[PDB]
């Protein structure tokens, strides 16, 4: 019955706390019913058949990313008028669209926001949080809590006015651009983080004299490698750890390996700050 | 040392940074905001912000992906600053002690997520009748039970750190081990990077890795400058690459 | 101070830099050539070249576009060096005093252009009969009337600067205002840039703006090096971008 | 009657002082007759109809850029033989071509020579005129008075040998290349000029101690912004002024605003060198 | 000075660096390996490696292309280190004296290649009968005759350098000429570059020349970093450039 | 008769010393027979017609690069079974393929290995051999004697399993990629070598005072050129020498010119370190 404009404003505010009740039986399922409560408020009175829709919102998984869930919310909002006002019969396909947009959007949203957004802003605002005070943990909170809000408001509004017809339309071509541009920024930044923002030092001396009236002209192994490239050892360690992780080893079982190495290597002069 | 009007503030900040552990929107599930917020309430602010900066570099690539629960950087970043800001310790000791806490971490937040099922088995009984208020106060009520299991172990600590039993058992490390963990603190961070690069790895985009690698060795850009050059390069690559031009 | 054999040279250099104000080909309508040429004849050369360098940075984007007359950097760069090279003043004072002269500027060069109509109403009367010499000495004759209105106000000045009436009325600025104009001399230049970027603004080429921005902050290239990297980037972009490859 | 090769050499030398007599009634009109005088010298004797062409050269505007006026000169020179020697009847289309090449060439020439040529050479030779002496105001005069001459000699010669037929040919495709490559160089250079070759400083202190045996460890606001990007404030000022200029405010009414700010800001400690 | 157990080692190292002159596979036909190998056997190693590094910069673009024999950097880099490592001289003197030796060079290695014909006129007489061992010991036997004409002039030298007749005739240079050859040692190297760029010169790839030029003036990359940025740029250019897309 | 796998291992090891007996009558000809000896070992017994193939391996030139000769070796190995086992008649075309792959592979291999491989590794390992000790002449020997071996083993194996049919296939398209990517790396590196790794200095003083309590503020001509670009003079010398070499002047007759200039220029103050 003509979902009011302010009702979309309501679904936006009620979708901020989307992730549940993140269960294991029905992940985010209750969070979807909670996000659609305001729609069902003015869409229906208290009735047997009119209030069985909350049953179908629980009917199965809805396990996608919290941020790419605004297009799905807007599409499923639009589907309700065609079932409430237009009365165009549709029962299974409402969940059909949920399941169909579960798949691609779970794999195109994870390598962006947990991909080149969270650890790129978390890296911009953490090279500053070391030295600085409030330009690190504040360039994060401002710049990341905007990109998540421009993905939710412009998600719901722009996925509500456009029904099914432009789900199959922008589901081809645009997201390939958006995830090929993401994994260029996130690869350019991660190449720099591995190089500069890691510390590895090898104090093994390999050369004597020590000319020029007592300068000792010391040249440890770190100078030999810094003659080639000033970040080589962390680069190789990254490819070792990057190879281990495909074998699904726990990252909490590779960190302990490094904790062992940092003790057994500093007690033999191999590693040392 | 710690006064009763600081315990409550630490408790509330832990509750806020316990809401975010599952909620994953405003990102208090991050060792940056959850660390400055504790540093402000407990005491000096710079020595908490530094912990925050150091702890994210590990906590990149600590995401949840489809019932693969992350090591919970939300509990490992509140106990790990009370044991530095409040009790008389060093940065690298807290960073090293965070890892077992992060292991506590998902063990706790998996039991909580598993026992949350009773909030949906009590949700269908509400959808069968209405109204939706029975749902709008059941979805939130499952959020006041996870924030009370990242904020209670942050009061058991901040009331037991203030004793000689722990404050003297934390000095027989010894000092040889401590300096051996400030050295692993430049190495363990690499794991956090490898998990990220494994997500965004395309064989034809790896040239942009080794390009952002070399330009870091021999140039003095920031990470803002390296994050702007990255987006300029990405936009121009998408602008070229006739895959987006024609058939 | 100023001798009679310097007045004539200043007059001739102003005439040359008054030909260029409309002619716009050899670019004495520029505060660079018109400033070194005055600095050489008046006295020390470096302290005129510095004025020239500083004054262009403002006088970028001071072009004529279709009866939108520019603020006439040809008069604002000759009076503004006689009041520095000849009379005992500072760079930032002249740069600040150039702006009202540039306002004099197009007011003068618009009256001259408007009164030039009599050179065409006397041109058709020549085309109706011939020969073309009646045209080849009417086109040039309209050029000896604009150069005599950027070179006469450059002799009224250079004969009145040499008196105590002006040389003592130019010291009650005071010194607080002077240092407040050497600070605006790093800001007003931005306007000169914005007029240029507004001409060459394409939404898809703005990535090349912020790229040439960041690479300026953290690198020590020249402007020759930044003008060569720019052309290399432009040639390679035109070489790619299959808009120029297919149908 | 077979315009001699030296006659083209003459039109080149007589086209250097093209801009008039830049009137407001007929802009550059007399300058076109003056540039074509040498052609009409040997093309015609003294005659009634033979000397009415100077009337048609005045007949209307010719308001384009001085530098992209060599192709038009060469084309209109070629049109004369077909009206003098070939006698192929054409009266209106001689001005038709002038008007047709007025439009595009006025909008493709202004954003190049007043675009990425005059203020790019004027910027290369003004970062040197500050410190240096004669590599600034001489790298300008040599490098810019060649690019204007290669645009006039190679304009007239190459637009004379090719008549109308290759006006519609090189009027499509080549100039898009030439103005998309121009506004890449001129944007890359203007991004650098806004950053480095501007001075903005904010001496507002925001932090005390001042450890390390009397170093005062002063950290004004300029250090906070230089921690993010060392040219931020002029960049924002550029976007403010870049927004004002679309509203056609006089640039002499934005410079006075800055003169007010530089006095009212240095007298309160906000701005200061 | 030089002992009998160093003559044999110099002879063997010259033989090894004489095999490579035609063989052109393992690259002892290079003034880098052929110089460190002589520096190790003769004496101090750093002062031979420096000669090796300096001598390649000339010996870039010293290739063989289809009966256009190179100036033989294999003889010019063994005599030119015995006259430095063994006999008491400077780097720039040896680098300057290498050029006439390189001229000796292809004159020798052309006579050897020409007289090798007797190894094929004696090869057909073997193919007409077999077995192939008659060929497998004729192909190698033509290799033990070129290595004995880059390793014999490296023993005539290393047994005559140890006398006052040459060691005193090498001091009347004089010292004015010596410092005039350490200056040409920064200029002659350019020839070695021009021969290389002439091979890989495409009119549309010259933008990558002036790009690698400017980035050398104003940046502190290595040659490893400039060799990695180069390959990244090449891979990305091949990835773009729809010449490899379209059909 | 089913050339054993180890026989290919043998041809690889026997092809390392390919270049001859590099004659002038038949360049590399005997080296080809020597590389194919192991094939003819088990392919044939001692016989009149069975042992006339060594005659045809000498029958003409085989003058290509040593490194792009593994594809030809693998193709000609494969041709033998079709003449030995399959007995499919082919006498002239065995040399036909040799001559056909002589041409393109001699011009696509020279501007790579003598192009952007030998003097790129020779430049990486010679900016280090100046200062360092064993990272220059060892980053060369490892990194160049791998690229030549990956070009021979993967050449022979991958050109043996694929007969004629994929000679005309990978002979179009792939090598254009491989030599357009080569001459980008080798141009980027040679632009840097001309700039930094050359020394040219001009001590001609052009300016006096010499303010600031005895600093002498000396500004020779080299400072004027370093104000524009810090490598200009070697860049111009490169274009002069790069122009001379097309005229086939001996490079040993341009080096002597520089030896004359370095003596006549240092004795007049023009050049000087
Ligand atoms: O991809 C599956 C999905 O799993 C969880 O439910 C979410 O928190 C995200 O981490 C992710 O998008
Ligand atoms: O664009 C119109 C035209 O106006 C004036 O006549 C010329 O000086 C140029 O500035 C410009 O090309
Ligand atoms: O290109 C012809 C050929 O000539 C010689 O035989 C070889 O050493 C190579 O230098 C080259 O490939």
């Amino acid at each position: 019955k003509k979902l009011t404009q302010s009702d979309i404003r309501g679904v936006f505010l009620r979708s901020n706390l989307f992730q549940g009740s993140w269960n294991f039986e029905r992940m985010q399922a209750l969070g979807f019913c909670f996000s659609m409560v305001p729609a069902i408020r003015r869409l229906y009175p208290e009735n047997n058949e009119a209030r069985k829709q909350a049953i179908r919102r629980h009917l199965e998984f809805f396990n996608t990313q919290p941020f790419v869930a605004a297009p799905i919310l807007g599409v499923t909002l639009a589907l309700e008028e065609q079932r409430a006002n237009g009365a165009e019969i549709d029962d299974g396909a409402i969940n059909g669209i949920k399941v169909g947009l579960m798949g691609p959007l779970a794999g195109v949203g994870d390598p962006i926001f947990w991909g080149t957004v969270r650890p790129v802003f978390a890296a911009l605002g953490a090279g500053i949080a070391m030295s600085g005070s409030l330009l690190g943990p504040l360039l994060f909170f401002i710049l990341f809590n905007l990109v998540r809000l421009a993905t939710r408001y412009y998600g719901v509004a722009y996925g509500y006015s456009k029904g099914i017809d432009i789900v199959k339309d922008m589901g081809g071509g645009f997201l390939q651009k958006l995830t090929e541009g993401a994994s260029i920024l996130g690869l350019f930044v991660m190449g720099a983080l591995v190089n500069k923002w890691t510390h590895v030092n090898i104090p093994l001396v390999v050369s004597r004299i020590t000319d020029q009236t007592g300068k000792e002209h010391v040249t440890t192994v770190q100078t030999i490698l810094d003659q080639l490239m000033p970040g080589l050892v962390p680069l190789l360690l990254t490819f070792a750890c990057m190879w281990l992780l495909r074998k699904k080893v726990n990252p909490l079982w590779i960190i302990v390996g490094f904790f062992v190495i940092g003790i057994a290597g500093y007690a033999c002069g191999l590693l040392g700050l | 040392e710690i006064t009763t009007l600081q315990i409550v503030l630490v408790f509330i900040v832990a509750c806020i940074a316990g809401m975010g552990s599952i909620l994953d929107e405003f990102q208090f599930h991050r060792p940056l905001i959850a660390c400055t917020l504790v540093g402000i309430v407990l005491g000096d602010m710079k020595t908490g912000i530094i912990i925050g900066g150091t702890l994210e570099m590990i906590a990149l690539g600590w995401m949840n992906i489809g019932a693969a629960v992350a090591p919970d950087a939300a509990l490992a970043s509140i106990i790990s600053t009370i044991l530095v800001i409040a009790g008389h310790q060093s940065i690298g000791a807290g960073i090293a002690l965070a890892i077992p806490l992060a292991a506590a971490g998902q063990v706790l937040t998996i039991i909580v997520r598993t026992i949350t099922v009773a909030f949906q088995h009590a949700a269908d009984k509400a959808a069968d009748n209405g109204n939706l208020t029975a749902i709008s106060w059941i979805h939130v009520s499952s959020l006041f039970l996870q924030a009370m299991r990242v904020a209670i172990p942050a009061v058991i600590v901040a009331l037991s750190v203030g004793t000689s039993e722990v404050q003297n058992m934390l000095n027989a490390i010894p000092e040889v081990v401590t300096n051996g963990l400030n050295i692993a603190g430049g190495m363990i961070v690499v794991v956090g990077y490898a998990m990220v690069i494994n997500m965004m790895r395309a064989g034809y985009l790896m040239p942009f890795f080794y390009l952002g690698f070399v330009t870091a060795a021999f140039t003095n850009f920031n990470l803002v400058a390296l994050g702007v050059i990255g987006t300029v390069m990405a936009v121009l690559y998408i602008q070229l690459s006739p895959k987006y031009n024609r058939v």
